[PDB]
């Protein structure tokens, strides 16, 4: 009985395949702050798939570019959770 | 058994890759900002209980060689191992300092059957780096 | 300003 | 606004870059599993809950059977892609 | 808002493209046991309420027509949408019965801002294909 | 037998 070479990985990428990714020149990025604010707030609550979730509507909504370059501007992040994970994982006891 | 084991000894290992400034050469930005990613992460995951490792503006080469280093460490009383890329990017690619490292080349130092004490646990990788150069739009709703 | 990755 | 990216899940039966996985009779690994989770966690479980069982179960109870030794006692892992904003329970 | 609203009056459409016979001009083989898969589909996705519409042995450009006429519906009163590949395929890429067709033109249809009346929905892409030739030789456990 | 799709 053996399991895959690839299985337990999981790949939490700030961006959807193909996108760019933001970066506030002050605040730091987009997902690294959303991600760092949920597992704050949910890693003694939340098993690490729904965080991930959380993270996601966060960067989704709250956030939107700034830039004055017009090209550059009122854009928008989806975060890309991608999961080889063959169980759930919990921070907490 | 639906939940990974997570009372080892230790949580594990949080490696964290900071790459800021880079080689004029390759044309790329400074990436402003991403100091404070870097000690929010550091920590965050310190909160957590894991051991975390900061280092800040690698090569190319020295992200490969801090890779298979950590992987032949002993992580047989870790939970978990967690590695934080901070860096520009392509669609499969983490950009050291001075030029591009394929994803797939970090990632393969931990394959369960290149890292066996790290088999059967989660391995997280977190990417803050581009991924091409299409931009979402977004829709009003 | 927002920048790009 | 939202991304127009947002909100869409990619279960993939296998890890990028890998074959897939199908038994001549019964069909794909993947399918037979993932239809087997929902079925019996579909009215309790969050979906990526569900997918991750189907991950597991992928991962722990098929290996391949081939007269080709190049293609005997291999494994698979599924991939989960979410760009999913909110948890999904099918009740 | 935690959980996606499942509450519409219909759960959504299931979409089933079930490619089993290949022209020979590709040289792939008839995928045998993925009868067994459709089924297995149909019914499951029967149990949860969704509307089912099973397809066989389309061509690259029959899976542009459907998805894109589906795409075109009126989907205002499905909670969600669900779409099932089973084909052979490569990294990116599912085949119709007579060449590969991008899996991004397939679910581009679907985008928030192409298809309004999912905008905010989850959309649900479930791909039984290829990625590749890599083998997984697998880990002694 | 198992085969590759």
């Amino acid at each position: 009985h053996k399991i895959p070479v690839e299985a337990d990985f999981l790949y939490a990428y700030s961006t959807a395949p193909g996108y760019y990714s933001w970066r506030n020149s002050k605040d730091g990025s987009w997902f690294i702050q959303s991600l760092c604010a949920m597992l704050k707030q949910y890693a003694d609550k939340l098993e690490f798939m729904h965080i991930l979730t959380r993270v996601n509507r966060k960067v989704a909504t709250e956030f939107e570019s700034f830039s004055f370059d017009a090209t550059f501007h009122a854009k928008k992040q989806i975060p890309c959770i991608v999961s080889m994970l063959t169980k759930e994982l919990y921070f907490y006891h | 058994d639906n939940s990974y084991k997570m009372d080892y000894p230790e949580m594990g290992l949080c490696i964290i890759i900071n790459n800021k400034n880079f080689h004029k050469s390759t044309g790329m930005t400074s990436r402003s900002g991403t100091d404070v990613d870097a000690a929010n992460l550091r920590e965050t995951f310190r909160n957590l209980k894991y051991e975390v490792r900061n280092k800040n503006d690698l090569t190319r080469e020295e992200i490969v060689e801090l890779m298979r280093d950590v992987s032949k460490e002993d992580h047989s009383k870790r939970s978990s191992f967690v590695c934080v890329l901070l860096s520009h990017g392509e669609e499969g690619i983490i950009f050291g300092t001075n030029g591009p490292v394929d994803l797939k080349k970090i990632t393969n130092f931990f394959r369960g059957d290149r890292c066996r004490s790290l088999t059967g646990k989660p391995k997280l990788f977190i990417i803050q780096a581009c991924r091409g150069t299409e931009l979402d739009c977004g829709i009003e709703t | 300003v927002d920048v790009v990755d």
